[PDB]
């Protein structure tokens, strides 16, 4: 990016500019992401094959079609877009953990198994055993059901400044 | 409205000698009343300065007369008659603000009550109002 003009055009560029596209995401930097894409020329977001699919995974995701995003392994435009995209696969579960957080309330095993994928069910116990929202394997899992009182000192504290700025003298 | 007096011996006053020396400036700062003037403050007696002697003891037990109780320091005014009371002055403050309105508009076409009574009505509601909102989070708080 810096000396644009004196160096001439680097053929083999795109693919380690996608490369660090597919890394940014794997590593969930979505503001660097953005602002590398915006770095970069907007012709080449569209034209380039070695830019655009991180383009387009970083899309999918953001969408909200996670199958769609795992559909999307196959289609790596060099090899070099590898373990990234294993990086980028527990990232997409960590987020979808984090919808499960968020909402869901009171999910089951099964469903969780199908839509959170997980890897053989005898290992289902996994993000269970780590990420564990003290889920409570009530068979159902229950969620753990995760997810009145006047604060009188803080009010007091704001009026007591409110008496005060009208009281200084100035 | 007290005052003191002594008299001034009759011959003294003829001999043309002041009935009282005046050595210092203390004793003056006193305006004679009209009413002494007329019956004779300086023809034949004159007024003694009066100074009170008030000790720090004596002060304190004096506040004591209208001291008030950490009771009605910590109280709350009735919260019916707050709410009819801030409703007055709201009203009253509203006509305040139309006639402030016109009055700064018209002064400035053309080239205050309504200012001054709009800030006392401001300051009144204000006080009232922040007093009895403190005074309940206290009472939250302490009571429990």
């Amino acid at each position: 990016f810096d000396y644009k003009e004196q160096l001439p055009e680097s053929a083999y560029m795109h693919q380690l500019l996608g490369l660090n596209l597919l890394f940014l995401l794997s590593q969930n930097r979505v503001a660097e992401f953005h602002t590398e894409l915006e770095r970069l020329p907007a012709k080449d977001i569209q034209t380039n094959v070695y830019i655009k699919h991180p383009v387009s995974l970083e899309q999918y995701l953001m969408e909200g079609s996670y199958n769609k995003v795992f559909l999307a392994k196959g289609n790596i435009p060099a090899e070099s877009y590898t373990f990234f995209i294993d990086i980028l696969l527990d990232t997409i579960r960590d987020e979808i953990a984090g919808c499960i957080e968020k909402a869901y309330e009171k999910i089951l095993f099964t469903e969780a198994t199908r839509i959170l994928f997980f890897n053989t069910p005898k290992k289902m116990t996994d993000y269970a055993k780590k990420r564990g929202w003290v889920l409570g394997p009530n068979n159902y899992y229950s969620f753990a059901s995760q997810q009145t009182t006047i604060p009188s000192t803080e009010l007091a504290k704001q009026v007591i400044e409110y008496a005060r700025q009208l009281e200084m003298i100035v | 409205v007290i005052d003191a007096f002594r008299l001034i011996n009759a011959n003294m006053m003829v001999l043309g000698h002041e009935p009282r020396q005046t050595t210092s400036n203390l004793g003056h700062l006193n305006k004679p009343s009209i009413q002494a003037l007329i019956h004779g403050l300086n023809r034949h007696y004159y007024s003694i300065t009066i100074n009170y002697r008030k000790n720090e003891l004596e002060q304190k037990m004096l506040l004591n007369l209208h001291k008030k109780s950490w009771m009605e320091g910590l109280t709350l005014q009735d919260y019916s008659e707050h709410c009819k009371h801030n409703e007055s002055v709201v009203k009253e403050m509203l006509e305040l603000a139309k006639n402030y309105n016109k009055a700064v508009e018209e002064e400035d076409k053309m080239t205050q009550d309504p200012k001054r009574h709009l800030e006392e009505h401001v300051d009144v509601l204000m006080t009232s109002n922040i007093v009895q909102c403190l005074a309940a989070m206290l009472d939250t708080v302490v009571f429990k």
